[PDB]
RNA sequence: UUCUUAGUUGGUGGAGUGAUUUGUCUGGUUAAUUCCGUUAACGAACGAGACCUUAACCUGCUAACUAGUCUGCUUGUAAAUAA
């Protein structure tokens, strides 16, 4: 039997298209179909090991943040599963398809950096790697989550769900992740 | 031409490292086939094989029992006449007595010091002979007691690689003119032949490099000897001033085995396995190099594996070569004679 | 003494140790004398159910397995249980079944996860003086 | 950081120099060979020497 | 007059070598005598006394520490014997840092 | 038994006993080269071996210093007369003992004999006795009111590594002058002694020494079948 | 503390009347004057390395009532060769 994520979500329904991501987003593999997002993996001992880590575990990793929340994983597994439930309650399709969709759809491509060449110092137009594209996607999504949920009544599960949906929808109003993405890509276009 | 061509039989896998030793079942009632296969490897394991009658898929058989008593590699195995018992040499400085039905080790032989490269079983089954880097040959009770140790005056410099025995056939009608002996091959390049009492009978300096293996014709009339010397030496136990016959086998000699009947010699070598016809004088009757089934794993190409062991089944029709890649390969022979 | 039909495997993560004993019969899983159901953080019970679902219940209905776990904290404990169970079946199929089955369940499991038959080498890092931890150090004033 | 040191390379040179006829492409053989042949105060040391000497056996098989 | 007496030998030493000398020649010597049965060396867990001391006799600014260890090895050996055999097996030279304690439980 | 004592607390107490002895003997024995002390402890007795260069001064004039010492330990700890035993053991090679040699230059420097000459005398002695290498450090006012530090090396020397703790023998002394305290260290790196046969040096070789042992050609007779 | 940074010497040869210099380097390479190679330098010593302590592997060895496991007896709750 094919494990479903949390038992209710089928991985077989997730198919990645854009050829950059297929090697960079976990869920394709037998090794990445997990009931529970918690591997206790060694994903950081070598340069690209992070890739082989399940995407939802990755997200969970990003969630664990700020001094008070550091190293509480159970909390974030809860938050994620709940947010996923609210997601299936809103869209009605695999909350994974929405997540993966929204990791793909929101993150920078162009970004600007200082490249010193002899006398030239000024921003320059630079292209973003797949791994960084993904990493940034998640970083952003969750940062928006925190900023919003901070003093509000809306919980993290809620904020995060809101964000994931807007993030796939491309909404530049409702999605912080896409706010930053577009802002960055614009800074970049202007710096060529 | 007399063409001896090789049909591939199958693949016996699940040995983690190298295949250092292979033994096939003794023919019990005469001229009947041997159901039994045992291998030893680095891997710390002794494998007992259940063999397919035909060949299914690309496989010749399947692993039955894996005997684990050992710390370091298994160097050499030998069978009792019962075929119900096996013994394991190891670099772990110990020998083991294995029941072949149970996985159970019966008694283990302790008291070797450095490490053990080979073991032999005497036809009476009440004597065990063990050798190693101690430059020493030891004689054991089946109850696990060192009975004797060959001493300096006799024993040879560097390491004993292989020790074996001198078959006495069943019927007295099978013509046994000589005395019983045991043979010890070594890294000083010396072939030694001792009497039962552990007295040096004949010690010849056979080779210029080192000798990996020695085997005795089923008749006990001749000895085959080989190592880095890249030379296969065959010796008559009647006239030894000159070696009976000599063959050039490519590169380094790992193992040597006599066809229990067919009167051929099979030689395990880094390049592969070569087979010699003693009935005619020519230098290369059948040659087998093996491309790697592990190479079929995408992107990784081999230099070829090198074969670390040989054994013939009792009937002499089937041949087993143990390898660098931990795969045993099985081969049979079809004769097309012009 | 009548040597039993027993097999005993161990499993490890951090300071946690699991000893699983396997004997033939109608399949139980009792950890510390209690069903998996009651293992403390509920979430990772599925972690223990993993190798079970991976092999299928068909292997497990033939065997009663009892795992005693003593060790560090909840999560590592769960991982130890996982490990012991997993290599426990393998050891059984080694002694009492053919080797072939041992091999194919080994491969079966490890293709899914290697943490089942192989232990996490990681342990805690001792603390270097002049810090609140095993790397980080007392704050410094440069100017 | 896997760069090998003076002691080790002098050692390996010597071990091949006297023993080349005894030596194998296998590390595990050459380490025992070394052990018999020499005084090496460390397990670790011997193994480093044996590994490099093996490496050099392979480099010798190819040419000068 | 037969005496069946269980003898408890506890060895304690700060040096390991010394204590293993003692242990292994007690085991060697006891086995060498026929009246004797040896429950072998029992190795207690190794006791490590640590004293962590600040180096500089002053407050001189960098804090450096000294990890000062003393290991105590404790061994147990058990014998089935009579008095004279005990006094036979204890008859050999021992390195200085060794503590040897003997206890006798009668057995019938 | 006397009192049940903590194996930990006992053992630390034994070490502290030992150290008190070493301070006592180095302090009260200062004229004859004193190296070491070895303490065996019997329910009956306490045996102290004083390892020294000049045993003759440990004994004194028919046990003047010996009897003095023995009685000192007696009044200090409290002991039965059968409970204490003091032996003096000679150090067969004086050149391999630091504390000794530092006592030597203590002496020579008291007699106003110049630095470099004295240092050389001892160094030459130490190497004469087979020590691979030695070094001496003299610190403090030598020339003038401003402190100097002078080092004298000859032979082979190691500082760093676990081998340090093995091969290197060190001792210090405070030397007294009208001007103040000057002070003197002696580091003798000991030689390597492969056999237990002698009390010498270090039993276990420097981890660096890698010696390859080239092969031999010896007498070989074979056994061959005769031809007639 | 510079700094755990990778530094520092001497012999015999080469160069300077000389203080001094080469060795101890263009270049690769390493965590490392670590090595390779270049080479008026050749060989060496200290330092780095080697070493030592702790942690990680052994269903193989040596054993343990001051560890545990199992085996056989029993006890309790239970219809109990169940749990
Ligand atoms: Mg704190
Ligand atoms: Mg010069
Ligand atoms: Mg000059
Ligand atoms: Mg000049
Ligand atoms: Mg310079
Ligand atoms: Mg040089």
């Amino acid at each position: 039997t094919q494990p479903k994520l949390f038992g209710k979500w089928n991985y077989d329904e997730v198919k990645i298209q854009d050829p950059c991501f297929q090697n960079y987003i976990a869920c394709t593999t037998t090794k990445s179909q997990v009931f529970v997002p918690h591997t206790a993996g060694r994903y950081q001992v070598k340069k690209f090991r992070k890739t082989q880590c399940p995407i939802v575990e990755r997200l969970i990793g990003t969630l664990m943040f700020h001094g008070r929340n550091a190293g509480k994983k159970a909390l974030c597994i809860k938050v994620v599963k709940n947010a996923f439930e609210i997601i299936h309650l809103v869209t009605g399709r695999n909350p994974l398809e929405v997540f993966v969709g929204a990791v793909q759809n929101a993150g920078p491509r162009e970004d600007s950096t200082r490249i010193g060449t002899a006398g030239v110092v000024r921003k320059q137009a630079v292209d973003v790697a797949p791994m960084r594209r993904v990493n940034l996607a998640i970083y952003f999504i969750i940062k928006g989550c925190r900023e919003s949920a901070f003093k509000s009544m809306r919980s993290i599960a809620e904020t995060l769900a809101d964000e994931i949906i807007n993030a796939e929808k491309n909404n530049t109003q409702s999605s912080w992740a896409i706010r930053k993405k577009d802002e960055i890509e614009k800074v970049a276009k202007g710096n060529r | 031409s007399l063409d001896i061509q090789v049909v591939k039989r199958g693949i016996l896998e699940g040995h983690s490292d190298w295949v250092t030793s292979i033994v096939a079942g003794f023919s019990q009632k005469e001229n009947e086939d041997s159901p039994v296969l045992i291998s030893g490897s680095r891997d710390k394991t002794v494998m007992i094989w259940k063999l397919y009658e035909e060949e299914q898929n690309g496989y010749f058989g399947i692993p039955h029992k894996a005997l684990t008593g050992h710390n370091h590699f298994v160097s050499d195995l030998a069978l009792s006449q019962e075929n119900c018992f096996a013994i394991s040499s190891s670099w772990d400085k110990t020998l083991r007595l294995w029941d072949l039905r149970t996985g159970t080790t019966y008694k283990r032989f302790v008291g070797h010091q450095s490490e053990v490269y080979s073991v032999a079983f005497s036809p009476d089954n009440r004597q065990i002979l063990s050798a190693g880097a101690e430059r020493e040959i030891k004689l054991w009770n089946i109850l696990g007691e060192c009975k004797f140790s060959s001493a300096e005056k006799e024993n040879h410099s560097d390491w004993v690689s292989c020790v074996r025995y001198s078959p006495i056939m069943k019927s007295a009608n099978k013509v046994q003119p000589f005395a019983p002996y045991f043979a010890s091959v070594g890294w000083d390049g010396r072939l030694k032949v001792w009497n039962t009492n552990f007295q040096i009978r004949y010690t010849f300096k056979a080779h210029e490099s080192n000798v990996n293996h020695l085997s005795i014709s089923p008749n006990g009339k001749y000895i085959a000897t080989g190592g880095k010397d890249k030379k296969l030496l065959i010796w008559d136990i009647l006239n030894l001033t000159y070696p009976q016959r000599e063959f050039d086998a490519g590169s380094t000699i790992n193992q040597i085995a006599f066809n229990p009947k067919l009167q051929w010699v099979a030689v395990g070598t880094d390049q592969g396995v070569k087979i010699f016809n003693l009935m005619t004088q020519s230098k290369a009757p059948v040659c087998t190099i093996e491309a790697e089934p592990i190479t079929k794993a995408e992107g990784q190409k081999g230099k070829n594996p090198q074969c670390t062991s040989l054994a013939w089944n009792a009937l002499g029709k089937k041949l087993f070569a143990g390898f660098t890649d931990g795969v045993i390969r099985t081969f049979s022979f079809e004769t097309s004679a012009n | 003494q009548q040597k039993p039909q027993l097999v005993q495997t161990f499993g490890r993560k951090k300071n946690a140790v699991a000893v699983a004993s396997v004997r033939p019969g109608k399949g139980l899983l009792k950890v510390n004398g209690s069903p998996i159901d009651m293992i403390n953080p509920q979430i990772l019970q599925a972690k223990i159910y993993e190798p079970i679902l991976l092999l299928g219940q068909q292997k497990f209905a033939n065997l009663d397995i009892r795992i005693r776990v003593r060790g560090s904290g909840y999560t590592s404990q769960v991982y130890a249980i996982r490990q012991a169970l997993s290599k426990g079946i393998v050891a059984y199929h080694a002694k009492y079944v053919d080797e072939n089955s041992k091999r194919e369940i080994k491969e079966q499991l490890m293709q899914y996860d290697r943490s089942l038959l192989v232990a996490d080498p990681r342990r805690m890092e001792p603390k270097k003086c002049g810090g609140r931890g095993a790397r980080s150090k007392m704050q410094k004033a440069y100017r | 950081g896997r760069v090998r040191t003076k002691t080790v390379k002098r050692a390996a040179k010597s071990l091949i120099e006297h023993y080349y006829s005894k030596l194998t492409n296998d590390f595990h053989f050459n380490k025992k060979i070394l052990s018999e042949v020499a005084q090496v105060p460390s397990k670790r040391l011997r193994n480093k020497i044996a590994g490099f000497a093996t490496h050099l056996m392979k480099r010798i098989q190819k040419g000068p | 007059e037969v005496k069946k007496v269980r003898v408890r030998i506890t060895l304690t030493c700060k040096n390991l070598k010394s204590v293993e000398k003692a242990t292994s020649e007690i085991v060697s010597r006891a086995k060498k005598t026929e009246q004797v049965e040896v429950k072998g060396p029992v190795r207690m867990p190794t006791k490590t006394l640590v004293i962590t001391v600040r180096k500089s006799p002053c407050g001189e600014g960098s804090k450096t520490w000294d990890r000062f260890e003393m290991r105590i090895y404790k061994r147990i050996i058990d014998l089935t014997c009579n008095v004279p055999d005990v006094k036979t097996i204890t008859n050999f030279r021992i390195d200085p840092g060794v503590e040897i304690e003997l206890t006798m439980t009668a057995d019938q | 038994t006397t009192r049940a004592i903590n194996k930990k607390k006992k053992f630390v107490a034994d070490g502290v006993f030992n150290a008190e002895l070493h301070s006592f003997f180095s302090k009260s024995l200062q004229d004859a080269g004193y190296a070491g002390i070895e303490v065996r402890r019997t329910p009956t007795k306490t045996e102290i071996r004083i390892k020294a260069t000049k045993p003759q001064q440990v004994i004194g004039v028919e046990g003047k210093k010996h009897k003095e010492l023995t009685q000192f330990l007696q009044k200090r700890f409290g002991y039965s007369d059968d409970q204490i035993q003091i032996w003096a053991e000679p150090i067969k090679f004086k050149g391999l003992c630091a504390s000794a040699q530092v006592e030597a230059m203590n002496y020579k420097l008291l007699k106003d004999v110049p630095v470099r000459l004295a240092a050389n005398y001892i160094i030459k002695s130490v190497i004469q006795d087979g020590a691979k290498g030695c070094e001496i450090i003299i610190s403090g006012k030598l020339k003038q009111q401003r402190a100097k530090t002078m080092k004298f090396k000859q032979g082979y020397m190691i500082c760093t590594g676990q081998p340090k703790n093995d091969y290197i023998d060190v001792a210090v002394r405070h030397v007294f002058f009208k001007q103040g305290i000057m002070g003197v260290k002696v580091k003798i790196m000991l030689p390597y002694e492969p056999n237990p046969a002698k009390k010498f040096g270090v039993k276990t070789p420097i981890p660096d020494n890698v010696i390859i042992h080239p092969p031999k050609q010896i007498t070989d007779d074979k056994e061959i079948r005769t031809a007639v």
